[PDB]
RNA sequence: GACUUAAUGUCACGGUACCCAAUUUUCUGCCCCG
């Protein structure tokens, strides 16, 4: 026993605790670093007369450093890869020097399986498949097959297992043992046995399982990496795994609060598209009985919903989140330490919300969905009068397009990019030529939209019909738009007559509507700091809020609305703001500069006037561009002459037919938006 | 069908990347990074030589944007012939696509010609595309062109054999930085290519339609920006040497491991570039410093032996033998090889573990799923396109910082590992004639930032992108062009030295020396900006205004890389705004080429001398009317200035400069060097400063006290108080500091003074040989002190704590508890006052304005002989010895400094200093004094100790003599001890270090304990916790007057000759017979009345001269003192005051009388700074009577005598033995009014010698023998106290 | 002429070598017997 054994026994001590379970991660960081500490300080003292023990620890505390590194964004972090690559540079020393216990050779070879494996998981240039089923075969040899002491023989050898290799021999063994969970069951009973009953059960087993562990986990990488497998194989079980999947992580992300969040990972939209595929699948197929069809279209409506209600906050964003409301900075500190603890363990070890029946008669509701995986678009309407389901498809990509030409001349040219804006109706005409037809949305019906991602900035209700002379949509139907069918509720708050305005910029000249005395509350004000915004009591009919905005362009709990002292954040509102229930507001900030412009297909990115939704709002009237400050006072004398009358009205009034022959008209006509459901 | 000859010229450094085909292209990451750059391909084997070139591709995607944009500004006309809007999409179904794809928007113009285009008649722009042609994307013959773009190849003036990488290219290092933490994400690494030597290129065009020639000509010359560097196209018709020093540096590194000096090597080597600063002549002419006493060390580092030779000599013979490569060159070099060959062997230097290092990252392609996306963009018609040009110059206003990689790190050939190695050397980025550069990246990133503050919102920065982003800090951004600075400076940088304080021992760490380069201050670089489209902005307006300077305002362009310390603060200066109209002026842009290079010229060019075409500017906006200004760009720093007021000497050494300047001097303080703007070269007076980091480091320190935020071990991933304000590894600081600087130091004559001290033997009683040293800090008195000026800066967002905790650690340097610079336990440094300048914000004046006897009375009972005779008929000795014997207690719990603990006590005590005999304390830097040594040649003559006129006494005096008196009182070991040469008297036994216990030897380390005087006052690795100050004179008379002599003060001494330990020890047993102490009488009188015998009679060089005090002078100091504990502080008021007939010895002539002072303690205050308020006490009668009592508690317990009792009386100190002699030797006998005074002198070498004056049989004749007295009671009379010596006893 | 480009499509002026670390702790310019 020389000095060196007495610190590798030291070392391995500390990487036992950090190996266990029950110890929280802000400990875990220390004791890795300490145990490194020790063994690089043997390493510079012996170079080369090193023992291959001493090489197998300082790979499993690299591999501890790398499972103890977090994701930032969406991206594998390089400091993830730089861990492993010194891990594996590390016991190439040990393999290289022969002449140890075979004991020794399996412990080493044992932990260059699992670093390559990981690897392999987070880099694929790097670190090839042919390569890594060499390794594993020449690790296999030396004996690592003890599936009842260790776990990782039984990730080397359910990995070998999805390479291709026969492993007929292990089967036996594979099952039984204990310390195997159910997908690695049923991904042996699949790829070995080729018996489906058996994979059956312990998937079933699985999903189960999976009803009450947190999305940072690795069993749900895991299992939709395995879905994704079969549904590239040919099989006929990924529709019914795909479902239970999506079943198990709707009720595992239920249990969260009134602040919307959920946690970030990859493979969440594949699943969502998978789970759509599947139950549209099943709907297209021929059957006799007709309300199995509506029920699983309703179906589809209710994935698409799910999916749009969170927003999927990433983890430097949460990180930075500034601190008040100590029960609310609470929750999101405890819902952050239960995500982390999740992902670290699974490594170290193995009101109310309206149906979506309830809608008042006369109305029409119209669900969009935009699937990625197909690439393809699908839309879902349903009819209460007649009670009736039905859904089309429609392409995306030219739509894509022509919307970034005209954001591209907006955002240079504001109001002379107005020829790109009637280039983009028509094309919204030509994509989607059912909402003209009689069939699909009747004539003179009330119509919701509630758009997927970048739907959420075109303007759908002023399309123009694929003819000569079209007519546009806003001619014959009355819109409203919804971020989520679960921002709807009821009890339209009609009590008070109060009249209340605010104002803190002095740019556009509003002292025309700051004379009339219908704002006799006094609660109106002309220096609006947000203290002002707190202040009001007594549910006022309509509110008019009237300053700018700014966008943050990570974190929308951030985006505030120019008040005095400081401004108003979403948190604030939301924490804060309290006598607004069943309120008309008017917000005089445009869409664009809440929200910041989008560079990808895909967009999840909630404005001011969802917070005030969510505070209780019955509804938000807003500019979806900059439009001149005349149309606004123009907007704000008509909906104080007349409370009860509806937009569309006013927007056919004053010019909004007007695409032929003065295109100007039409870009400030149709800028106006409701953003509130009765 | 004629050809065009082609050359294109550049005007910056461009950038360089190796050439691979398609395939091999996208194997690689920089090759696929590094396209639209200059290609480098090899020649032969070896990889060392090669050729450069631009390929025709890349001039042809240039021209064709430039005649995109020359289309878009005329509407789609160019001199009246009109053209369609090209065709920029290729389906897949029908060939290939074309090998690069673009993401950038395309101008689009109202096509008005009405004819769709063929093959049989073309516009001018589908000619130039080279639609209908043949030879579409595979290459054939070069006919069936109709344009034809060839390769751009290197006019190289001395193209004979080949280039070489090394000659053309430099590796560079780049970043990017996150705008919240303010640390940087990843790197990347370029080539950068010299534009003054290799920047030509020529190639041809050929084209074979006239209807596009004319086009073409106009466009070749609206092509501004190539291969990264602004460009001009235009139409004509020692490797041995470091083999050499690096085998030279091996040896030397040799012989220093061989002497066991291997960590004065980094010393040496910053000592070496710092070289470079002066001439040749001080390695030819010998001026490096020698020993001031040598008899055979020689210098501390210069005579080291290398090979059988001095290193000055080796250093003589390596010049001689380099004279080539010049001076410069051969001081880096030799630097840059011993650090690298130090660093090679430490290897584990125990610093910062780090591991897993650091990220390269360059942008992915975009291989998945593609995007075909294709955008135009229409400008109306009516619109107005503009190009500003606004040019300037940029004045340093602190010393600046450019970071850059190490040489031989980054040669661009063979790029440079497990276990990670960090540097501890930085340099600065030089251009090749070793001018100061500020590069692009580094302007274009601090504009990005400003730009992002001002808009209030931005983006971070995306790199692999299909489509571009479309905030605005990014839509401004794509059109500023920027141009790189250059000086007209070429001398050498400063080195900047770092080290780190361990906050438990108040120590240096080893190990954590760290250096920077930095620039001077005063430099000016030039300015360029460039900004093309249709309205100038309001918030580059804002940033402008926001880097510019005035009168009051004062710039705030943070560039660079080390902003915390405060470096990198720039000014622009001369500001001109021009204005370009591009729809009437296009020909006169095309003609003059946008000034492109000519940028010097227009900061010299009057009004009425500017190209047609290009106006001033006059709609420039005032400060006081931009909206992104006084709302995002003034709030964001806030400064704070004040005036430090320094009444004691100042010392902050410099560690270099002692070393390679002469004058043979220990410590120098520290100064700078300043770039004039007048004249054009530095000033010639140097400036006297204290360093940013000093003071960041104090408040630091401050803060992390009074938080207790110090104690903690580990710092990654916190959130304390300390690295929030302070900032940690993650995130960038909060508060900025600057240097403080020296505004008064022109009312000074003779600024620095030189102040020497030494080391006094605690058996001997004289001074330990070779520890004498010597200080030259900066004249500060309390009544002409020192004033500095500072500033520091705060960031916006602070809560109120966190102001709190700045404005407690300001007035915690104004009441005086962190000392500025070294010593300051001796009175060096001391903060007298702050005063705050009017500017500052309201809230630190309000916090800064709101938080604004004792007698003994203990009669000791002298000793009965010279009390019982009172005729005064006996004779003692003037020297006798105290024997304690040989137990000393040592604690191993060590008080730290991390905190302010609670059931602890700090605070001061003042203090006044009476003499009862005349003093002499001497001016021991002038040797010649105040009498002439021109007559009686050799005799030294002094005065009393003055900085500027005023007479003090220094805190090292009164330091020593307390710790002297505690380390009797408390059982302490001796802490300066000589084990010198073997005593004589035949060679007697081993060396007097031998017959000492080894308990009494010094304390080293911290392993085996602290004995009570090195854990009051401290040791070499631990700092005390007792600070003594300098004393001022304040009352009373002074200059004892004599009559017969040339001055009426200065009397002539007796001789003072070496003592002599074989009196004491005088055999081969009897050891060390304990300390040594002074006697209490008045010898003065006998030399005061026979001077006129002893200015006779004597060798003049033996005697000194010496001005002296009378009696009955107040002296005022203070003592200050933190984290003691209660029987500390009672036995250190016990120290200083012991009670009524007791007083203490200090100065110059202690066996004749001189210097016999009291102390009477006049005020203590203490404070307890963690409690709800820091207040201040007074401490009455009872509460410092109960602290005594503590005291003599603590020391009857540490006796071990449980007979005494314990009550609320007044102790008795004469119960312990050693309390009781060491009262005996501090006994005044004069003080009482009594009429009996002794008399005390030396024995007088048997007579028929000078002094005799009886047959008194006392000479050395009689008392030296064994015969008149043995051996054992010659050292039991040395051993008594107060014991007579005529009679015996 | 090759070394050395492919042509109806190159935002690399798309990226600050950046972030943390008091040149200092200890020492009376002093002293009588061969
Ligand atoms: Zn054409
Ligand atoms: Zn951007
Ligand atoms: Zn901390
Ligand atoms: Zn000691």
């Amino acid at each position: 026993p020389t000095r060196e054994d007495i610190d590798r026994k030291e070392a391995e001590r500390l990487l036992d605790e950090a190996f266990n379970p029950r110890t929280k991660p802000v400990d875990r960081k220390k004791i890795i670093n300490s145990a490194l500490k020790i063994l690089i300080g043997l390493y510079k003292e012996k170079k080369d007369d090193l023992t291959s023990a001493s090489f197998i620890s300082i790979a499993r505390a690299y591999y501890l450093v790398s499972i103890t590194i977090l994701p930032k964004g969406t991206t594998i972090p390089e400091k993830k890869k730089e861990a492993l690559r010194k891990g594996i540079e590390f016991i190439d020393r040990a393999i290289n020097k022969f002449n140890g216990s075979i004991l020794d050779s399996q412990r080493a070879f044992r932990i260059k399986s699992v670093l390559s494996i990981e690897f392999n998981r987070i880099d694929r240039e790097k670190c090839d498949n042919i390569k890594l089923k060499n390794l594993l075969n020449e690790a296999v040899d030396k004996g690592c097959t003890d599936f009842d002491t260790y776990e990782w023989d039984i990730q080397i050898a359910i990995r070998l297992c999805e390479l291709g290799v026969d492993m007929e021999g292990h089967f036996d063994n594979l099952i039984k043992s204990n310390k195997a969970n159910d997908l690695q069951k049923a991904k042996a009973y699949y790829f070995i046995k080729k018996d489906d009953h058996k994979a059956k059960e312990h998937m079933d087993k699985c999903t189960a399982s999976l009803k009450y562990t947190p999305c940072s986990h690795r069993l749900w990488d895991e299992t939709v990496g395995f879905i994704e497998r079969l549904k590239g194989d040919s099989s006929t079980l990924w529709r019914d795994f795909a479902i239970k999947t999506y079943r198990s992580c709707r009720v595992q992300e239920k249990e969260t609060g009134t602040l919307r969040l959920r946690w970030y990972w990859s493979r969440h939209r594949v699943l969502y598209d998978m789970a759509f595929l599947a139950v549209k699948e099943q709907a297209d197929d021929e059957e006799p009985d007709v309300n199995v069809k509506q029920a699983k279209i309703k179906k589809l409506a209710e994935i698409s919903d799910s999916l749009k209600s969170r927003f999927s906050l990433r983890l430097s964003d949460m990180e930075k989140m500034p601190k008040s409301d100590d029960e609310s900075n609470h929750e999101f500190k405890k819902f952050l330490d239960k995500c982390v603890t999740a992902y670290q363990d699974g490594y170290v070890i193995n009101a109310k919300l309206l149906e979506l029946t309830q809608v008042p008669e006369g109305w029409v509701v119209v669900h969009f969905y935009l699937n990625k995986l197909e690439g393809m678009g699908n839309a879902i309407v349903f009819d209460k009068c007649a009670n009736s389901w039905q859904y089309k498809e429609f392409q995306y990509k030219e739509l894509f397009e022509v919307f970034l030409t005209w954001q591209a001349n907006y955002n240079l040219y504001k109001e002379n990019a107005a020829e790109h804006l009637v280039t983009l109706c028509k094309k919204i005409g030509e994509t989607m030529p059912f909402l003209f037809c009689d069939n699909f949305i009747p004539n003179g019906k009330d119509v919701l939209f509630v758009p997927h991602d970048f739907l959420h900035r075109l303007p759908l209700h002023g399309s123009i019909e694929n003819k000569t002379n079209g007519k546009l949509f806003l001619e014959n139907h009355s819109c409203c738009y919804l971020p989520a069918w679960s921002f709807a509720s009821e009890k339209e708050a009609s009590t008070s007559d109060e009249y209340v305005l605010l104002k803190n910029f002095d740019q556009g000249h509003f002292e025309t509507l700051q004379n009339n005395q219908i704002w006799g509350t006094q609660s109106v004000k002309d220096g609006a700091s947000s203290d002002d915004l707190e202040n009001i009591r007594n549910n006022p009919r309509l509110l008019t809020i009237l300053c700018h905005g700014e966008a943050n362009m990570s974190n929308p709990f951030r985006s505030m609305l120019k008040l005095a002292n400081g401004g108003i954040t979403y948190l604030e509102i939301l924490n804060s703001v309290k006598g607004l229930k069943g309120s008309q507001v008017i917000l005089g900030a445009c869409e664009t500069d809440l929200v910041p412009p989008l560079s990808d297909v895909m967009d999840e990115h909630y404005s001011v006037a969802t917070a005030l939704l969510l505070i209780g709002a019955a509804g938000v009237v807003g500019t979806m561009w900059k439009v001149r400050s005349n149309k606004t006072k123009s907007l704000i004398e008509w909906k104080l002459e007349n409370i009860e009358y509806k937009l569309n009205e006013w927007q056919k009034e004053t010019g909004g037919a007007a695409y032929k022959d003065h295109p100007p008209t039409f870009y400030r006509s149709i800028a106006f938006r409701s953003i509130g459901f009765p | 069908d004629m050809n065009i000859t082609v050359e294109l010229t550049f005007f910056e450094p461009y950038r360089l990347v190796e050439w691979f085909d398609w395939d091999a292209r996208k194997k690689s990451h920089s090759a696929m990074r590094g396209q639209a750059f200059a290609q480098w391909t090899w020649k032969g084997k070896g990889r060392t030589a090669g050729k450069s070139f631009i390929t025709g591709t890349l001039v042809r995607s240039a021209v064709i944007k430039a005649v995109e944009e020359l289309l878009s500004l005329n509407n789609g006309k160019w001199e009246g012939v009109p053209c369609c809007n090209g065709s920029f999409q290729t389906d897949e179904s029908k060939g290939k696509k074309p090998s690069f794809l673009r993401k950038r928007h395309t101008l689009q113009w109202q096509a008005n010609n009405k004819n769709i285009c063929d093959k049989e008649e073309a516009c001018p722009f589908c000619i130039l595309l080279g639609r209908f042609d043949n030879a579409g994307k595979v290459h054939e013959r070069n006919k069936d062109y109709d344009i034809h773009f060839s390769n751009f190849d290197l006019d190289h003036k001395q193209e004979k054999n080949d280039l070489r990488l090394v000659d053309i290219a430099s590796g560079r290092i780049l970043n990017r930085v996150d705008f919240d933490t303010g640390k940087a994400k990843d790197y990347f690494r370029t080539w950068e290519a010299d534009y003054e030597t290799y920047g030509t290129y020529t190639g041809r065009i050929t084209l074979r339609n006239e209807h596009a020639k004319k086009l073409l000509l106009a466009s070749l010359g609206f092509v501004d920006k190539l291969c990264g560097a602004l460009c001009r196209i235009e139409v004509i018709k020692s490797e041995d040497h470091n083999d050499e020093l690096r085998k030279q540096a091996e040896v030397i590194v040799e012989a220093f491991k061989q002497n066991d000096k291997l960590e004065k090597i980094r010393i040496l080597a910053d000592a070496i570039r710092t070289l470079r600063l002066h001439g040749e002549g001080v390695i030819e002419k010998d001026e490096l410093p020698d020993g001031k006493e040598e008899r055979d060390k020689g210098h501390h580092l210069w005579d080291i032996k290398v090979q059988g030779t001095a290193l000055r000599t080796k250093l003589k013979e390596l010049w001689q033998s380099n004279k080539d490569i010049g001076w410069r060159k051969f001081t880096e070099m030799l630097g840059s090889n011993l650090y690298l060959i130090y660093k090679k062997e430490t290897g584990g230097v125990s610093t910062r573990f780090r591991i897993l290092g650091d990220t390269e990252y360059y942008s992915k392609a975009h291989d998945s799923e593609g995007s075909d996306l294709f955008i135009p963009v229409t400008p109306p018609e009516g619109i107005e396109t503009k190009e500003w040009i606004i040019v300037g110059r940029l004045k340093a206003a602190t010393p600046f910082y450019f970071g850059v990689q190490q040489p031989s790190d980054s040669i661009p050939g063979k790029e440079k590992s497990l276990v990670i190695n960090e540097h501890t050397s930085f340099n600065i980025l030089l251009d090749k004639e070793n001018r100061y550069r500020i590069p692009r990246s580094a302007l274009r990133g601090a504009l990005r930032r400003d730009l992002r503050t001002a808009f209030g919102s931005g983006c971070n920065v995306s790199l692999g992108g299909q489509i571009l982003c479309n905030c605005k800090v990014c839509i401004e951004m794509r059109r500023i062009t920027l141009k790189d600075s250059v000086s007209d400076f070429s001398e050498p940088p400063e080195i900047r030295y770092r080290i780190a304080k361990n906050p438990g021992t108040a120590t240096v760490e080893d190990g954590s020396l760290f250096d920077i380069e930095v620039g001077p201050e005063g430099l000016t670089f030039p300015f360029v900006l460039r900004y093309r489209g249709h309205k100038f902005p309001e918030q580059l307006s804002s940033v402008i205004r926001y880097w510019e300077e005035n009168d009051g305002k004062n710039g705030m362009a943070w560039l660079g890389g080390l902003d915390s310390t405060g470096k990198g603060r720039f000014a622009l200066k001369d500001i001109k705004i021009f204005e370009w109209d591009l729809n009437q002026k296009i020909n006169e842009y095309i003609k003059e080429r946008g000034m492109r290079g000519k940028e010097k010229e227009l900061l010299e060019m009057g009004e009425s001398s500017l190209p047609d075409g290009l106006i001033p500017y006059k709609f420039f906006e005032e400060r006081e009317c931009l909206f992104p200004y006084k709302e995002n760009l003034k709030p964001q720093w806030s400064e704070v200035q004040y005036t430090i007021e320094v009444g004691s000497p100042l010392l902050t050494a410099d560690t270099i400069s002692a070393l390679t300047e002469p004058g043979n001097r220990d410590a120098i303080a520290y100064k700078k060097r300043v770039y004039n703007d007048g004249n054009n070269a530095i000033e010639p007076e140097p400036r006297f400063a204290v360093k940013s980091e000093t003071h960041r480091g104090i408040f630091r320190t401050a803060v992390g006290r009074r938080t207790g935020d110090l104690g903690k071990e580990d710092h990654e991933d916190c959130t304390c108080d300390m690295c929030i304000i302070f900032g940690n590894e993650h995130e960038s600081s909060k508060i900025r500091f600057e240097d403080l600087e020296l505004i008064n130091g022109n009312e000074f004559e003779k600024l620095e003074k030189h102040i020497d001290h030494v080391a006094i033997d605690r058996f001997t009683g004289g001074a330990l040989d070779k520890a004498k040293f010597d200080t030259y800090p900066l004249a500060g008195s309390p009544k002409k002190p020192l004033k500095l000026k500072g500033r520091f800066w705060i960031k916006k967002g602070f809560s109120g704590d966190h102001k709190l905790l700045i404005t407690t650690a300001l007035s915690d340097i104004r009441d005086g508890l962190y000392p500025l610079g070294s010593k300051g336990g001796v009175g060096y440094g001391w903060v007298a006052g702050i005063s705050i300048d009017d500017n500052v914000p309201d809230d630190f004046k309000e916090m800064i304005n709101k938080t604004e006897p004792i007698n003994n009375d203990y009669v000791h009972p002298g000793h009965q002989s010279p009390k019982q005779d009172h005729k005064n008929k006996n004779i003692y000795y003037p020297h006798y010895f105290l024997d304690s014997g040989s137990k000393v207690y040592r604690e191993k719990d060590i008080i730290t400094h991390e905190e302010f603990t609670e059931e602890l006590l700090s605070g001061k005590i003042n203090c006044k200093l009476e003499t009862l005999t005349p003093l002499i304390i001497p001016d021991t830097s002038d040797e010649n004094g105040l009498k002439l040594q021109g007559n009686k040649p050799g005799h030294k003559n002094y005065k009393f100790f003055n900085i500027n006129g005023e007479l003090m006494i220094p805190g090292s005096e009164l330091r020593g003599m307390l710790r002297t008196h505690f380390e009797a009182l408390t059982k302490s070991c001796f802490a300066i001890f000589g084990e010198d040469s073997t005593l004589s008297w035949k060679c007697a036994s081993k060396t007097l270090g031998g017959k000492l216990d080894k308990a009494l030897h010094p304390c080293t380390g911290l392993s085996d304990g602290l004995c009570p005087g090195c854990h009051l006052f401290g040791t070499t690795d631990y700092k005390g916790r007792v600070k003594f100050g300098f004393a001022k004179y304040e009352n009373g008379p002074e200059w004892l007057i004599t009559r017969g002599n040339n001055p009426e003060r200065s009397l002539t001494l007796g001789v003072l000759e070496s003592p002599r330990p074989a009196f004491s020890i005088p055999d081969d047993e009897s050891e060390i017979p304990g300390r040594k102490f002074y006697l209490h009488h008045n010898g003065w009188r006998i030399i005061r009345q026979k001077q006129l015998e002893i200015r006779e009679t004597v060798q003049p060089e033996r005697n000194v001269t010496t001005e002296v005090m009378d009696k009955g002078n107040v002296f005022s100091f203070d003592v200050r003192f933190e984290n003691l504990r209660e029987w500390e502080l009672g036995l250190l008021l016990q120290s200083l005051d012991p009670g009524k007939n007791i007083a203490h010895k200090l100065g110059k002539g202690k066996p004749y009388g001189f210097g016999s002072v009291k102390i009477k303690i006049d005020s203590l205050h203490t404070f307890k700074i963690n409690s709800n308020n820091d207040k201040i006490k007074r401490v009455p009668q009872s509460d410092i009577r109960e602290y005594i009592n503590k005291g003599y508690q603590k020391l009857i317990e540490w006796s071990g005598n449980n007979s005494i009792q314990k009550g609320n009386v007044l102790p008795q100190w004469h119960v312990i033995p050693h309390i009781d002699k060491l009262y005996k030797l501090l006994w005044v006998p004069f003080l009482n009014d009594s009429k009996l005074e002794p008399d005390v002198r030396y024995p007088v070498l048997n007579e028929e010698s000078k002094g005799y004056i009886e047959g008194s049989d006392y000479t050395y004749k009689k008392l030296g023998d064994k015969d008149n007295l043995p051996y054992k009671t010659r050292v039991k009379g040395l051993t008594t106290p107060w014991s007579p010596w005529n009679p015996f006893q």
